[PDB]
C-alpha cells in the first residue's frame, strides 16, 4: 500500500540526515575538540 | 545556531545515492508489477 | 488492555529515577570536574611558565 | 610581560569561556577544523592523553 | 497525510532537540547533555578507527554515525506504549539494507 | 686577541627559542578573553528559549523535560488513540 510513501519520504529523510549531520553535529563537537587540544598545548 | 561547514557529501556519497535512486527505480518496477496483491 | 504496559512504563521510569539518575548525575559531575580542573591547571601551569 | 601577567590574573573565564570566542580569537581554530573536515583525518591525535575518550568502549 | 510521515518529522524534531537546546551558548565546558553526544561520537570514532582502519577511515565515519543515529532514535520512541511502530516496516529496513 | 662580546645579542635572539613561541601565542590568548565571566547573555527569550534556560543548562541538566516530552507523547499518541482506536 504505503510503499511508496515509506520508501520515498525515507530516502528524503535519509538524504536530509546525511547532509545534515554531516554538515552540522559532528564538526560542532570537533570543534570542542580542536579548541580544548589548543587550550592544552597552548 | 550552527556553523555550516562545506563537509564533503556529494564528491564523496555518490553511490549510495545512485543506489537510493536505483532503489526507488525498482520500487516503481514493484509498485507497478507486484501491488495488485 | 494498552494503560497496562504504561503503568510498567511509568513504574519503570521511577526506577529509572531512583536508580539511574544519580549514577549518570556522579559521571557527569566528575567529568566535568576533571575537565574543568585540567583546563584550569594547564592553564595555571603556563602562567607560571610566563612568570618565569 | 608584567602586563601579561595583570591580563592572566583577571581575564581568565575558565568556566564560560565561549569556543566561538576561540575562533575569534584564533582563526587558525577553524582553519584546523575546516582542514580536519575535509582531508578526513577524523582522529584527533594528541587529545585522548588528557582529555579521555570516555565513552562507552 | 501519513502517521508515519509525521513520526519521521517527530524524529527531526528531536534531532534538533539533541543540540540545540543542549549547547549552552557553545561551552567549552560540555554540559550533561552534549557528555552523552561525545560518549557517542567516542564510542563510533574509536570504533570505526579500528574497524575498517584505513588510512581514508574517517571518510565514511560521518556515514556510519548518521546510519546509527536512524535507528538509535526511532527505537526511543516506540517505546511508548501508546504509539505505532517506526523501525518494524520491514520493506523499509531490508531496502535501507540493500541500498546500503 | 680582543674583548669578545656576547652579552647583548639578545635583540635578535629572542625568536628561535622555545619561550618565545610559547610567549606570543599566550600574549595574544589573554587580551581577548572576558574579564570576570562578562556578555554571558544570561537572558534570552525566543518563545522556546527559557525552556532551555530553565530546563537545559548544565546548573539543572536534569532528563525530566524529556519526561514531560514524554508525556507529550502520552499528550500526543493516546489523543492519537482518541483519534484511532
Amino acid at each position: 500500500f504505503y510503499f511508496m510513501n515509506q520508501l520515498t519520504y525515507g530516502f528524503l529523510l535519509m538524504i536530509t540526515l546525511l547532509i545534515l549531520f554531516s554538515q552540522f553535529f559532528l564538526p560542532m563537537i570537533l570543534r570542542l575538540y580542536v579548541s580544548r587540544l589548543f587550550i592544552s598545548k597552548l | 545556531m550552527l556553523k555550516r561547514f562545506p563537509t564533503p557529501i556529494l564528491k564523496v556519497y555518490w553511490p549510495f545515492f545512485v543506489a537510493g535512486a536505483a532503489v526507488y527505480y525498482g520500487m516503481s518496477k514493484a509498485a507497478d508489477l507486484s501491488s495488485n496483491t | 488492555d494498552e494503560s497496562i504496559l504504561l503503568l510498567t512504563f511509568l513504574g519503570f521510569t521511577g526506577l529509572v529515577a531512583k536508580y539511574l539518575a544519580p549514577a549518570y548525575k556522579d559521571f557527569a559531575d566528575a567529568r566535568m570536574k576533571k575537565v574543568s580542573d585540567v583546563l584550569n591547571a594547564s592553564r595555571n601551569k603556563h602562567v607560571e611558565a610566563v612568570k618565569d | 610581560l608584567q602586563s601579561t601577567l595583570d591580563n592572566i590574573q583577571s581575564a581568565r573565564p575558565f568556566d564560560e569561556l565561549t569556543v566561538d570566542d576561540l575562533t575569534k580569537i584564533k582563526p587558525e581554530i577553524d582553519a584546523k577544523v575546516e582542514e580536519m573536515v575535509k582531508k578526513g583525518k577524523w582522529d584527533v591525535p594528541g587529545y585522548k592523553d588528557r582529555f579521555g575518550n570516555l565513552n562507552v568502549m | 497525510l501519513t502517521t508515519f510521515s509525521l513520526y519521521t518529522i517527530i524524529v527531526l524534531l528531536v534531532i534538533t532537540s539533541l543540540y540545540t537546546l543542549t549547547n549552552n551558548n557553545n561551552k567549552i565546558i560540555g554540559s550533561r547533555w552534549l557528555i552523552s553526544q561525545e560518549a557517542i561520537y567516542d564510542t563510533i570514532m574509536n570504533m570505526t578507527k579500528g574497524q575498517i582502519g584505513g588510512k581514508n577511515w574517517g571518510l565514511y565515519f560521518p556515514m556510519i554515525f548518521t546510519l546509527f543515529m536512524f535507528i538509535f532514535i526511532a527505537n526511543l520512541i516506540s517505546m511508548i506504549p501508546y504509539s505505532f511502530a517506526l523501525s518494524a516496516h520491514l520493506v523499509f529496513i531490508i531496502s535501507l539494507s540493500i541500498v546500503i | 686577541v680582543s674583548t669578545l662580546i656576547p652579552p647583548k645579542v639578545v635583540s635578535s635572539k629572542n625568536i628561535g627559542s622555545a619561550p618565545n613561541a610559547k610567549r606570543i601565542a599566550n600574549v595574544v590568548h589573554f587580551y581577548k578573553s572576558l574579564p570576570q565571566g562578562p556578555a554571558p547573555a544570561i537572558k534570552a527569550n525566543t518563545r522556546l528559549a527559557r525552556y532551555k534556560a530553565k530546563y537545559f543548562d548544565g546548573d539543572n541538566a536534569s532528563g525530566k523535560p524529556l519526561w514531560h516530552f514524554a508525556l507529550g507523547i502520552i499528550a500526543f499518541g493516546y489523543s492519537m488513540e482518541y483519534y484511532f482506536h
